[PDB]
């Protein structure tokens, strides 16, 4: 099983991007918007999602460090956001009875399970279209732009 | 030994025989890098006027070079003794070395150019 | 160096001296005893051979002759024992120059028959040799019977020579101070009794080596001029003059120690050189030893030169480190290697060196003290003369403790062949008549081989240049006895013959199809007619146009994939002159990544083809010549398939291929107009690079298209652009950009960012990692194209240690420059070993010495410090040190890639599997079960699992142009086609058909370490799954619990799947 930590990250945000949100630690394999809107659909009485900032990996695959982790120019937490200040206090009570639900009355496999996202054939195949063969359309603006 | 040849160049510094002694020793008991110091220092410590002391050192290296060094050097150090002493004497000298050690062809090679730069005035 | 060299002399000589009490009393207490005991034995009456035989069939022990035994038709004399008369110590001992010998050793002991016993004709037809032997039975029964049973004894040869049969006495207890003397086997390990001659009875003169003293035919002999046309035997005058002089060369090499002390030194120095060169005093070994070393410097210390001055590094008032020294580089220039077989003698006091004659004579005495030396052993000399000439030349590393090994003995290519010359006329071409036996001794069969193998490999030029695919041969007789029993005449042998042939190649002519000869000739000329030619090759003489218009003789063989021309070759030529014995030769390495072209496989030519006429034609003119804004600087190739390192030989086409994308450097001139800022300088690389994409695809040769895809090599740089360009040919061609503000500005960007004080480890990183995908690439691959010129054994060396680490899971993280120096270490300095001559012989070596090599207290340097070794005392970040004049760091390919190294790790498992890789070798033997490399054990592994690809039959092995997977009828001609590889849409499906396990492991090397460590088969860098997702190997991945988390506390920057408990 994987376990999900969910404490409060609002006592340690002064700056606006950044309000009312969840300090999440330990995401799953692949964590991304629609797994992460799914989960917190699958929990009931619970409000509305906008975005994932931060969402840069430490955990799921080898190496030793991130991808995005110093800004070049001049742990893998994440910023989970939310509707608005009403949409934040409804999904944490139903996160304080989950980690209950190993000792709720019925039984503890009423959790939910996670369903990954697999690397399929052609949808890993990606990363190969990257490195060497990408549209030659979007390249042309993006460069010109930023010289002008 | 090394210590009573270093006393004997503190008592004579202009010495080119022992200079050359010195470094015949350095060539028997065959360290020719350090005999190769042993001649440049010679060069250097020597007082300076005595152009008979300087050019023994230097018919030494010419010898030391066209024994156990190599073409390379024995140009390298033919032409740094060209331009330190007399052109037309160094070129003799490397002439009668030759015949010495009998490159009779490479000999005959500088015998021509000799002929070709200072025959103009000398006809020895 | 002479002070390094005399202390490090001293402490070796500390290390391997002496007991007092060892020597007085252990070998007085025999000596004594034994002296007492023989002239204790009595003397007998003059008795025939009737006489002789009848008492030696009915006692135990047996008369020891060589063959031929005397018949009583052809022996007509007499043969008497007598007391001895007289008694010393010779060799070693006498000298006291001894040192602990760890397997054996033994000092010899002299017992001169008396005078009367001998005559004056004996010299001629075996009959003292008979005599001596009758001599050794006797004393040695005598010696049974006094004993009283108590000791044991065996029968063997001295130095290995036939014609000396000697008793050789063994101990068999222990006590304090009595006899018996088993603890020293050193000294008391072996006594051997000598029998021989007085001194100047026999004509020395007549002992002649050109006079022959075996006398078979008498009709003919004479009317010749002289003497040439009795056939001149000169190992058995030799072996007569040697044991009727054994006492000169005793007294004179004593008067040469009281005149000069330093030669026990010296002859130690020189008895550890012998020793580990694997040399001795046996006649299967050369014959080189002790006697002929302290006697030869005896011979130049008392002269050498050629106008009979002093040897120059040889005054009796010099010390041991120049007297070696001196030794060493005389035999390595003057006349004491091979000029005394081919290009001159030397003489002894007052000693000159004249040019004439392969002989090394003594005068007074008439003796060659190289009489058991062959051209084999002067080669084997000169090749170890001039490389411990060079050894003691350098001066700026340490060379007392790399000693060599005979690598030149046993190289991969030791043929085992049966030879049953049983009987002698139907299984040998060569008549072994009675000239042939008056002549050789016993070693017949020994200078066959070295003959017909020199001939056979022997090639000439038409210049005159002596060419050949040999430098230097040999012969070992594997299961030679030279000890044997007591109820026994010869050595008897019921398994025949083992012959090696350890041959040490030239690779500059290694591989060439022809084998060239004279000159063609209008009339038969003797070299025409000769025995190294048409008649000694047969079938295959034929007449080939050359390219330097004059006709030869010539012979032409195939070049092919499993094994050599060189073991055709020998196959041939051992079968039709030597005989119809087999030959084998089953090592197999030359089964690598296979290139498929025409004529598999290619030589060094399909590299040369693609890489480098395909970027002369078309790459390199058009993009210097094309028009921009700013002009190009230079255009240098930098991959392995320029620096002779690719572990894929590439052909036209492969798209699918890891080592395909080749990586180059164009820079720009210098100009200051580039942006102060990362993403900025990287967006006009991007803008400069799509302007020369745009001129090339609308130019005329718009066969060839162009991309502009990102890279991920480099960490936080994500707006890396490259130009691959895929020429008409199938090239591909990384291509990148430099700036000098570019280097400066990732130099203040590691500069700043002090007020966090945790990232300068990682800034470092991204540094040092941009330095090596930028910097130092031209310069290496300059060197190694240098150094493939001489060394032509580089690149499939390269493909063997690459593709064993591909097998054992390692270049994913290790870097292939790495493994690159490493067989360059090797390479450039292959002390203390010989020139690799063979692409597997490179491997063992590789493997050897990564083996035998720590990483703890040495650091390699190579020819191609102090300030790190203190703060990581455990090296932890750091293991290996890969520096020379290139690079001083040593840091620069180790510890930036990101290897974890405690103990359990990636980079710890580089040492285990270096170790038993050796042990298949020294206990088994090296046989078809040396596949056991090429698996993994997979043990110790975590967790391991297993994937699949998503592959039709034979994928991907066809695409990489690598031949395994024979359900492709045709792989082993040209049936795969590369010019369909040719896409008609550059988004899938060309990509499709790529390795979706190798990029598997590329983005699964981004995100985790600080909880596990892993490695695939993947991102083993430049390599494909063509030859690991076969027979071969496996594509696994496995995964080791790093030992730093076993339990920890809940943290913030933990990175780790944990549980709560």
């Amino acid at each position: 099983v994987h376990y999900l930590y969910v404490r409060r990250h609002a006592p340690k945000i002064p700056t606006p991007t950044d309000s009312r949100s969840l300090f999440v630690t330990n995401v799953p394999v692949d964590s991304t918007e629609a797994h992460l809107r799914a989960l917190v659909t699958s929990l009931v009485g619970t409000g509305r999602f906008e975005k994932v900032t931060f969402e840069d990996e430490s955990k799921q695959e080898h190496s030793l460090e991130g991808k995005s982790i110093i800004d070049a120019a001049q742990g893998s937490t994440a910023v989970v956001l939310l509707a608005d200040e009403k949409s934040v206090e409804q999904v944490l009570k139903a996160i304080a009875k989950v980690h209950k639900t190993k000792k709720y009355p019925v039984w503890g496999g009423d959790g939910l399970p996670d369903s990954k996202m697999p690397p399929l054939g052609p949808v890993w195949l990606k990363s190969h279209n990257r490195l060497s063969f990408p549209d030659p359309s979007m390249l042309q603006a993006s460069v010109d732009a930023f010289s002008t | 030994t090394a210590s009573d040849f270093e006393r004997l160049l503190l008592g004579q510094p202009d010495s080119s025989e022992l200079w050359i002694a010195y470094m015949a020793s350095q060539m028997q008991v065959n360290d020719l890098s350090s005999a190769r110091q042993i001649a440049e220092r010679a060069l250097k410590t020597i007082n300076i006027r005595e152009e008979t002391e300087k050019l023994n050192v230097w018919i030494a290296y010419l010898n030391l070079e066209v024994a156990y060094g190599t073409d390379e050097t024995v140009q390298e150090v033919f032409k740094r003794a060209c331009t330190y002493n007399d052109d037309r004497e160094v070129h003799e000298r490397l002439a009668s070395i030759y015949i010495q050690s009998g490159k009779y062809k490479e000999a005959e090679d500088l015998f021509e150019k000799i002929v070709k730069k200072y025959g103009s005035e000398a006809p020895h | 160096r002479a002070r390094a060299f005399v202390l490090e002399t001293e402490e070796m000589l500390d290390s391997v001296d002496l007991d007092y009490s060892e020597a007085f009393d252990g070998a007085d207490a025999l000596l004594h005893r034994l002296k007492g005991s023989i002239e204790t034995i009595p003397a007998h009456d003059a008795q025939p051979l009737l006489d002789a035989a009848a008492k030696l069939e009915k006692k135990h022990k047996l008369k020891v002759p060589f063959p031929s035994p005397p018949p009583p038709q052809n022996s007509n004399y007499k043969v008497s024992f007598a007391t001895p008369a007289q008694f010393n110590v010779v060799g070693s001992y006498v000298a006291k120059t001894m040192v602990r010998t760890q397997s054996a050793h033994g000092i010899d002991m002299i017992v001169v028959l008396p005078e009367s016993i001998l005559q004056e004709k004996d010299y001629l037809d075996l009959r003292y040799f008979y005599k001596r032997a009758y001599y050794l039975a006797v004393v040695a029964a005598h010696l049974q019977k006094d004993l009283k049973g108590e000791a044991t004894l065996s029968y063997e040869y001295h130095n290995g020579n036939s014609l000396l049969p000697v008793l050789s006495v063994k101990p068999n207890g222990e006590k304090d101070e009595d006899e018996k003397k088993k603890k020293k086997g050193v000294l008391d390990y072996r006594i051997r009794i000598i029998p021989c001659a007085p001194e100047s009875f026999f004509p020395r003169q007549k002992l002649h080596l050109g006079a022959g003293l075996v006398r078979k035919h008498k009709e003919g002999e004479q009317q010749a001029n002289g003497q040439p046309a009795t056939p001149a035997t000169p190992f058995y005058n030799s072996t007569l003059v040697a044991e009727s002089s054994y006492l000169q060369y005793l007294k004179l090499l004593r008067q040469t120690e009281k005149k000069c002390a330093a030669f026990r030194n010296a002859c130690i120095l020189g008895r550890i050189w012998l020793q580990q060169r694997g040399f001795g005093s046996d006649v299967s070994k050369g014959g080189f030893g002790y006697f002929e070393w302290a006697v030869l410097l005896a011979l130049l210390l008392q002269g050498g030169p050629a106008d009979t001055k002093g040897a120059a590094p040889l005054s009796p008032s010099l010390s041991s480190t120049q007297l070696f020294k001196a030794l060493i580089q005389f035999l390595s220039v003057t006349n004491f290697a091979e000029k005394p077989c081919v290009l001159g003698q030397a003489k002894p006091d007052l000693a000159g060196f004249i040019e004439n004659g392969p002989i090394l004579w003594d005068s007074a005495r008439q003796l060659n003290i190289a009489f058991k030396m062959g051209p084999w052993s002067a080669d084997l000399l000169h090749q170890h003369a001039r490389w411990t000439r060079k050894l003691l030349a350098d001066g700026a590393v340490d060379q007392f403790q790399p000693t060599f090994i005979l690598k030149a003995d046993l190289p991969t290519h030791t043929y085992d062949l049966v030879a049953r010359m049983d009987p002698e006329k139907v299984s040998e071409a060569a008549p072994d008549k009675v000239a042939h036996e008056a002549r050789g001794r016993h070693w017949q069969v020994g200078h066959k081989v070295y003959r017909i193998l020199r001939r056979a490999l022997s090639d000439k030029n038409m210049e005159g240049g002596e060419r050949a695919r040999l430098i230097h041969l040999k012969v070992s007789p594997g299961f030679s006895s030279s000890s044997w029993s007591l109820n026994e005449k010869p050595q008897p042998q019921k398994a025949g013959t083992p012959i090696e042939i350890g041959v040490l190649f030239d690779p500059l002519n290694m591989a060439r199809t022809v084998d060239r000869g004279p000159s063609a000739g209008p009339s038969a000329e003797e070299k025409e007619t000769c025995e190294k030619f048409r008649r000694f090759w047969g079938e295959k003489s034929e007449l080939r146009r050359f390219g330097g218009d004059t006709i030869r003789e010539t012979l032409v063989w195939s070049a092919q994939t499993p094994f050599d021309l060189c073991e055709e070759i020998m196959r041939y030529i051992l079968g039709l002159h030597l005989r119809v014995g087999q030959l084998q030769d089953d090592i197999v390495f030359y089964g690598r990544s296979l290139p498929a072209l025409l004529s598999i496989k290619p030589s060094d030519t399909a590299l040369f083809n693609v890489a480098r006429k395909t970027f002369t034609s078309f790459e390199r003119d058009l993009r210097d010549l094309e028009d921009l804004p700013l002009r190009i600087r230079h255009v240098n190739p930098i991959c392995p398939e320029l620096r002779h390192s690719s572990l894929k030989t590439p052909s036209f086409g492969p798209s699918k291929s890891g080592p395909r994308p080749m990586e180059v450097v164009i820079s720009f001139e210098a100009s200051g107009k580039w942006p102060e800022s990362l993403i900025a300088i990287q967006r006009t690389k991007i803008a400069f690079l799509l302007m020369i994409g745009r001129l090339l695809e609308r130019f005329k040769p718009g066969e060839i298209r162009t991309h502009v895809g990102l890279d991920d090599a480099r960490y936080e740089t994500e707006n890396l652009a490259f130009l691959d360009v895929i020429y008409a040919s199938g090239a591909c061609f990384r291509v990148r950009i430099q700036a000098d503000l570019e280097e400066s500005l990732l130099e203040r960007q590691t500069k700043d960012k002090t007020t966090e004080q945790y990232l300068r480890q990682r800034a470092s990183t991204q540094l040092a990692s941009f330095r090596r995908t930028f910097v130092h690439l031209p310069l290496h691959t300059q060197y190694i194209t240098t150094a493939t010129t001489r060394f032509p054994a580089l690149s499939p060396t390269i493909r063997l240690v690459k593709h064993w680490f591909s097998v054992h899971k390692l270049s994913n993280h290790f870097p292939p420059e790495l493994l690159e120096l490493f067989v360059l270490h090797t390479f450039l300095a292959p002390y203390p070993w010989d020139v690799p001559s063979s692409p597997t012989t490179g491997f063992l070596r590789t493997l050897l010495f990564l083996a035998r090599w720590d990483w703890r207290t040495d650091p390699l340097i190579i020819d191609t410090l102090d300030a790190w070794r203190k703060l990581d005392p455990g090296m932890q970040h750091t293991v290996l040190f890969v520096a020379t004049a290139h690079e001083q760091s040593g840091t620069m390919w180790t510890s930036v890639d990101g290897h974890p190294r405690p103990s359990k790790v990636v980079a710890a498992r580089m040492t285990a599997l270096a170790k038993s890789a050796a042990r298949v070798i020294r206990e088994q033997g090296v046989d078809l079960d040396v596949r056991r490399l090429f698996v993994p054990s997979l043990k110790e592994y975590d967790v391991l699992l297993y994937l699949n690809t998503k592959v039709l039959k034979s994928a991907l092995r066809t695409y990489i142009t690598v031949d395994p997977a024979t359900e492709m009828n045709g792989g082993k001609g040209q049936e795969i086609k590369f010019k369909n590889l040719a896409p008609e849409t550059v988004e899938p499906p060309l990509p499709v058909a790529q390795h979706p396990v190798d990029v598997l492991l590329k983005q699964l090397s981004a995100v985790y370490d600080s909880a596990a460590g892993a490695s695939g088969t993947g991102p083993l860098v430049f390599f494909r799954s063509d030859t690991t997702a076969t027979e071969e190997g496996d594509k696994v991945i496995g995964a080791v619990w790093n030992p730093t988390l076993v339990k920890r506390k809940w943290r913030v920057n933990l990175p780790t799947s944990y549980k709560p408990v």
